[PDB]
């Protein structure tokens, strides 16, 4: 397991943003409360690369992601909007239809790729359990976030940064044998 | 959605497809010229192992075993103005399976951000992750 860090100033933004945002996505009941990170100009896509290999169970559970998934591999350039969710209302609307999860925080591999006063690019690769309101399912996943930093305007004139997500991709995939072993 | 956002998303999809097709053919079949696709000062992160600047990126690739990539998933978003304004940027993921020389077959997710030198799109960032 290796994590990448852009800048050593970005270090405590991994735990602050990623590990709070992930924990708050987990329970789908209170998942509406992620409305705060997204903005009018936000963009979200979802991709699913899970090789099925208990087959009816797998395909019905993976459909929860697939019914929204996007893929331009061999697709007609006109259907390119198919799958692209745009603006905070529309994004949170898709996010509330996804299953409940529990991320395995020990499994997470981080890549902070940009970081300045305007914002950051931050990727996480990990393992989560898909949970039913029928059985448990371990999945592989990636989350990539392009985020901007804006001065929060609390009334104390102390400079503070509010994090906004500009671009957002969830990726669902097979867990690696190593992750399954160590879950 | 808005007829101009539709135009921006669709333009992006064509670029991402042209770029990834040529990119994955260069890594597998012409790794000698792989550096040409990176900006002078790009960031690479191959399984969390960083290489900053083309000179150093261009010697990471020359020290990697020979590869064959099977693509299965392509995704591209155009990046919101504030993330990096005045340079239109694409955020492209490619996922699939890869066969490195003398190594078990593996899965990979590769996520680029690209911008344009003249009429050509090059890498600003590249995060590679192998799985199996």
């Amino acid at each position: 397991q290796k994590n990448f860090l852009c800048d050593t100033g970005a270090y405590e933004l991994v735990g602050a943003f990623l590990e709070n945002y992930l924990r708050e996505f987990e329970n789908d009941e209170f998942r509406h409360n992620l409305y705060k990170y997204y903005s009018e100009n936000s963009i979200f896509t979802l991709t699913c690369n899970y090789n099925v290999v208990q087959t009816p169970k797998i395909l019905q559970r993976l459909s929860k992601y697939n019914r929204h998934a996007r893929n331009l591999r061999n697709k007609d350039y006109s259907k390119a909007s198919d799958g692209v969710f745009f603006g905070c209302t529309y994004i949170v609307e898709i996010l509330l239809q996804l299953p409940r999860v529990t991320h395995d925080f020990h499994s997470l591999q981080t890549d902070v790729m940009h970081y300045n006063g305007k914002g950051a690019v931050i990727y996480v690769a990990g393992l989560l359990r898909d949970e039913p309101p029928i059985g448990g399912v371990l999945l592989g996943f990636s989350r990539q976030f392009v985020v901007t930093f804006d001065e929060a305007n609390l009334g104390l004139g102390k400079r503070a940064r509010r994090l906004k997500i500009a671009n957002e991709r969830l990726h669902i995939t097979n867990p690696s044998k190593t992750a399954i072993r160590n879950a | 959605m808005d007829s101009d956002l539709k135009a921006k998303v669709e333009s992006c999809a064509r670029t991402a497809d042209t770029f990834t097709r040529l990119y994955y053919a260069s890594v597998d079949n012409r790794r000698q010229q792989i550096g040409r696709l990176y900006l002078d000062n790009a960031t690479l992160s191959w399984n969390g192992n960083g290489a900053i600047g083309r000179q150093m990126i261009e010697s990471y690739f020359q020290e990697l075993p020979s590869s064959n990539h099977q693509l299965n998933t392509l995704d591209a978003q155009p990046i919101v103005d504030q993330a990096v304004s005045n340079q239109l940027a694409y955020l492209i993921m490619a996922s699939g399976s890869v066969k490195f020389a003398d190594q078990q077959l593996r899965k990979f997710q590769q996520t680029f951000i690209v911008t344009a030198e003249n009429d050509k799109w090059k890498v600003v960032s590249d995060c590679y992750r192998m799985q199996e």
